[PDB]
């Protein structure tokens, strides 16, 4: 008698209700230029990062990759408002919340000074989300004067429950 | 180690198609170069042994015949009596010629093989068309035509509707990289040798 | 004059998923404890390359995950790990009589569900020139494999002058692409205004459609 | 006639079964003090904790804050028995699993000594909930002699499947 | 009169529709050994690691534990064809995506050297799963040579689909 | 208002304790440190950070102590030896206490600063005059206590076109002079108050042009 | 320890002009590529306001104009754009090492030229009535700084008794201001009858004077 | 005259959504190129703040958020970014005519949802010394607006403007009862019963 | 510093003149025309008279001879006269200043405006008012409007909730009340004033 709304569907085959199974695992990616953020330093970086959601989580999974010098704080913005994968749209990585930090997570990194690479980490955040943009902010960590990183992958996750 | 097979693509009904090997990753006097044909099965025909010998398919002795030539590495297949049954590509196929107990009948490389039709009709070029917000060909006798894209490169199989085939191309990009780098489609066909890469706008 | 018919006709298997397939032969092509059995991948347009000869040896530069066992009256390949790259068809050939005929040749698909890609193009100013004006709609990477794609000009219905077009399926991305061209003469080309592309999927019930 | 136990229920006015629309995100506040425990030292800093619950993971969202000196090692004590916003009830913190630990996370600091801030990080497990209190332990980082500390955001979730 | 599927499940006995228990907690441990994979370095350490599955995420707990020496880099390897408890079965570790990483998070090490334990950090990602044997990548972190490491408790987990 | 203010002896006696306290109003001072820093004809002394602990000026040590309350939301200095040579406007100065590199070692926000003047000698109260002559009046004042004085003309509701200036030393005695600008038509119509209070002396003379 | 010396002591610059202050250290305050210095402003009778922070940072509510730039040895900034707000003195600290020493203050002189304002008054009532009479002449509003102020009684000048204050470069008007006071006990004020003050300028070498008798 | 009024007249706008009110004109407001149009923000129980002026001028401290475009005829208020800041009434006024119009108004309501929170006070001793016994129910910080409350033994209840930071109403109760009859009755409840939870969070003495 | 203060009864009888005194401070009355505008509930902001600098005198259409407007420039003082007030003309009223430019302005809008003053047409007489925890100040039978409660002088501006008035028959009633944490309680006493504009009086019981 009754209807089901997402992720709750009436299997009509069988006469079975049951939860749906992209609900446990939707993949996708997002192509584009990464914003890095700080008031004497910024660069964009041509980077794809893989997302899956995963009940009402959004991963974000970023690859190894190699970046400009950046400074002991800063910012990281990505523009979803376009480079989605087919099936994604804008909305559907708004977070289910405004609390900041939604979720930090520590990325490794070397910093290249004059021929050597120093092993160095960077605490990161999902702070805030406007119109599109994700901003992940980078608190801090250990620091060196550098000319280049080097990021190793790393993935962060943050509440987002929108279909 | 590649092998090149030259030969006419469309033979008329009860007309005779040759096709001729020329090899470059062995030297043909120590290697056994086989023939297949591909029809839409898999039938085997013929295969010369090493010093001149030939052994041809059971049911298809009398309309195959093979050569070879030993001091410019070539191989001539000819067969007679083409027939509407008979369409298909045929393949040259390589074993080498040890005397290790691994069967004789396998082939290591296949180089090059032509595409043969039945139907008898004059060659048509197909004028390409770039759209722009895709390269495309329609109407060439006799399949195939060459054509060579700059991933992200997507070819279709060629339609025929009374007696054409149509080519389609097709590239992906986002709307803000469509401005920055240009593709250029050429498209060559193996009877008119014509080979277009005019792009518009 | 032994031939053999694999089993079965086509294996639609998920990634990472063993893919068992059973060539059987009329008679014994063993002889003295040697199998005399080969396997060919024929690429798309491509000729096959040689992937096991005998029994269970591989040739030169192909993957371990490919593997066959079996003896002379039916010889079966099984492969736990399949990668994105083996997407291509598969046939069976016996080396045993000195006539040898290939069995029947099985597809193997990779399965995954993702959403269509549509794309809508105007007609060319060059064909004008000729005559005929042709309009070309380009699916791409749609995952199931079946799309149907339905033109409807100006509120007239003909099924004459529609022609579709399938590509195998792709190697790494593995979701086909489709392409439906169809051409009208110049006089009746103008004679219509309205242009649509329909694609009903089964990702989604409602269609992507991209209009000129 | 059957009913539906939460996070399912019917929304009569349509006659629709659905997930409950609390159960994606139910956000809270936790105000009271830290506790910090090492049998040389203890003490207690007041804070302002930010609570999400996403389907059964609880998350805890630490902002930035300056403590007292702490030891290599630590426990960190949070007394959830008060101190909750409006609707939050103190067995709604309670995990689902006894498992130690039931997850880990890394917490960026700086270390204050003579004047001079020290980058550093300290690791944080959710090991321990004894009738209302959460025992997060400090395994260890690096460390130096310090007069006090200064803590980035962090956030820690756990496994909770109370309401 | 539908039927349901897991994690739906009909209560007869209330006549009541509800999420099931196990779906959100299904605690269980794998005993084993952890296989470290270099091509200079490669070693067996006997280990036991507490296995929880909540929602479509499994998570794996890693308890204190010291092993060998290890390269700047490395590889991780717990085989599950065997040593998971009764009810688990090897397939219920499959991850439901590909995408490498599927998580990265960092553990806190002390390196043994000639007396001397160096603190430091090392990030783990889960990277692939073949066959039951999952794969945990060690990209990198701050490193020094040592002749034994002493690994703090640390937990990873990555999304699960599977019963 | 996010303001601190400070309150102190004005003027110390050779060798006696010259204390300080420093009042905030718009920021906990759990969150914020409170630094302490001399201006002598700008030197850092000592800070007070959040939590409790203190680190003071390398070559002060043992003669200046700081503590803070933060239930009363107060900074204490004191200093108990007193030289002719540290004599300074005192001045108590903030820095926020966050996680981030801001380069933690300056100062947001400054007090009014204590004015400090090492003398044994007692204080005497300040005699404020009225002079009168677009129209200009000034107000002086001569024999002034040590402390320094504000004249407030109107108790500070006008500002334009009001000199005031600076404190001029004679006979053990200080003499301030202010002078004000007014339109013709402005000071006759409406009544003009100058307002001299004095810390020291405990004296808020309110003169009037008349 | 760490020592800091500006340069210039003093700046006489015309507004929208660029004045440069260039701060030196003892040692190199940058470290793993920040720079800890900061810059204040201190307003004549008022606390510094904080107008750099770390290297090229303008704080908040502060203009645009005022920039600095430098590497860890020496830091200098040079301003552009220089409205009549910013005339106050200027003092470089460094956040490097634990006890932060401001730097040696520099001193920015607006530049201006104007004819003086000399302004006469009386003696208070109230104040003859304490037995002393006092005199206090105040010129506004006049540039260069210097002025002199002579006081006379009866045609005799006398300079005893007489306190003189000069108030810090202004602000808006950038015309300094003057005050002269003379003090004479009662006995011996009503002795002489005659009083003046005279200013002369380098504007005009004629004095603008103005006196009272009574 | 010329009469111009807003539409609409009340709009509940979510955070980080750009609200867009429209001011209709009787006549041309845009004379000669200009549009002689302002807007303001009237906090609670405070005068009008004026924030655009003409037709694309922001007054003086207001911040980018608040934008405005539109001709004579027809004007749009629009603010992407909505802090809680922005709980006030807006109104559209000309300066084209003579005697300068008003609009109606809108009532903006930034969107959050929050459970209630009920406290309970007793009668005065220096009221009791009065003669009259009056009983305060506050409830503070609740979401949506509408919440109702019975009291059961003259009854008042008030609620306050949708709170600026909180962006949660507040409420107020009293009853007044003279001390003859008040001593009559020893029961005293308060109810307060919400759209969060249908049971209601409720203090008695 | 910018101030402009409203002087006048509070209350007026049916039929009587509402007459009030705006004085600017800072604002030369040279330089700057002053408006009156009234916010009356269900007709909105009115917009009524203005006195550019100079004496010239321009008023609403529909006001003309039940308005009249006059200032003093050397006392800095505008005032305000209305002839005839009716229960219709219950309404705050407000005045302010506009700047004097050549400049094409758009001159016809108020950048600042006065506090204003709550005016009520009532026949009636006045009548005289009288880990955390939370106490409320109530003040009752005030006529007319507004009370104004300075709590503890203003020392705290956060955790302050004032609720709206309430008309009994006869009374006016306003009820606040504040939440502050049960520790903070017991270290400061707290006193709470209301100062009523016709009765002067702080009661911090």
């Amino acid at each position: 008698l009754p209807t089901y709304r997402y992720p709750l569907e009436l299997d009509t085959a069988n006469n079975r209700v049951q939860v749906a199974d992209r609900f446990g695992m939707r993949t996708g990616t997002w192509t584009g230029q990464l914003q890095y953020q700080h008031p004497q330093l910024s660069w964009r970086a041509n980077v794809t990062l893989n997302l899956m959601k995963v009940d009402d989580w959004l991963v974000l999974s970023f690859s190894q990759m190699t970046t400009n010098s950046i400074m002991a704080d800063g910012k990281f913005v990505i523009n979803f408002v376009s480079g989605l994968s087919s099936g994604w749209q804008t909305g559907d990585t708004e977070p289910s919340s405004t609390i900041d930090p939604l979720s930090t997570t520590f990325a490794a990194v070397q910093f290249l000074n004059n021929g050597q690479r120093i092993d160095a980490f960077r605490i990161m955040g999902v702070s805030e989300w406007t119109d599109g943009e994700l901003e992940i902010k980078n608190y801090g960590g250990t620091y060196t004067g550098h000319t280049q990183v080097y990021w190793a992958p790393w993935t962060i996750m943050y509440p987002c429950n929108v279909r | 180690v590649q092998l090149k097979q030259s030969g006419p693509g469309l033979v008329q009904p009860s007309q005779s198609l040759s096709i001729t090997c020329t090899v470059s990753g062995f030297s043909l006097t120590n290697y056994a170069i086989h023939w297949v044909r591909q029809s839409p099965g898999l039938e085997w025909l013929g295969v010369i042994w090493s010093g001149g010998s030939t052994d041809y398919n059971a049911a298809f002795i009398s309309r195959l015949s093979i050569s070879k030539d030993n001091f410019k590495s070539q191989v001539f297949f000819k067969m007679n009596s083409l027939q509407s049954n008979d369409t298909a590509i045929y393949y040259c196929a390589r074993k080498e010629e040890l005397y290790g107990y691994d069967g004789y009948l396998f082939f290591d490389v296949w180089g090059a093989g032509t595409t043969v039709t039945v139907s008898s009709a004059k060659t048509t070029a197909p004028s390409v068309y770039p759209l722009v917000p895709g390269c495309l060909v329609k109407g060439y006798f006799p399949e195939p035509v060459t054509l060579t894209w700059n991933s992200g490169v997507h070819t279709f199989p060629a339609l025929l509707q009374s007696g054409l085939y149509t080519l389609s191309s097709s590239v992906t990009v986002t709307s803000n990289t469509w401005p920055s780098q240009t593709i250029t489609c050429n498209v060559a066909h193996p009877a008119s040798s014509t080979k277009v890469d005019k792009k518009i706008e | 004059d032994i031939v053999l018919t694999q089993s079965p006709a086509s294996l639609a298997v998920s990634l990472g998923q063993r893919a068992t397939i059973s060539c059987r032969a009329s008679k014994s092509v063993s002889t003295s404890g040697y199998s005399y059995m080969q396997w060919y991948q024929q690429k798309p347009g491509q000729p096959p390359k040689l992937l096991i000869y005998l029994a269970s040896n591989l040739e030169s530069g192909v993957p371990v995950r490919f593997s066959g066992s079996g003896s002379g009256t039916d010889f079966t390949l099984n492969i736990h790990p399949v990668e994105e790259e083996d997407a291509a068809i598969y046939y069976c050939q016996h080396s045993r009589e000195l006539p040898p005929t290939f069995g029947a040749g099985t597809k193997l698909e990779l399965k995954a569900d993702a959403a269509p890609t549509v794309s809508i193009f105007p007609p060319s100013s060059e064909q004008l020139t000729s005559g005929g004006a042709s309009v070309v709609c380009f699916l791409n990477n749609f995952y199931p494999k079946d799309i149907n794609v339905k033109w409807k000009i100006d509120g007239s219905e003909r099924q004459n002058g529609v022609l579709n077009s399938w590509t195998d399926q792709d190697s790494k991305d593995s979701t086909y692409s489709m392409s439906s061209t169809l051409t009208l003469t110049k006089d009746e080309y103008e004679r219509h205004n309205s242009y649509t592309c329909e694609a009903t999927h089964k990702t989604s019930t409602s269609p992507i459609v991209k209009s000129f």
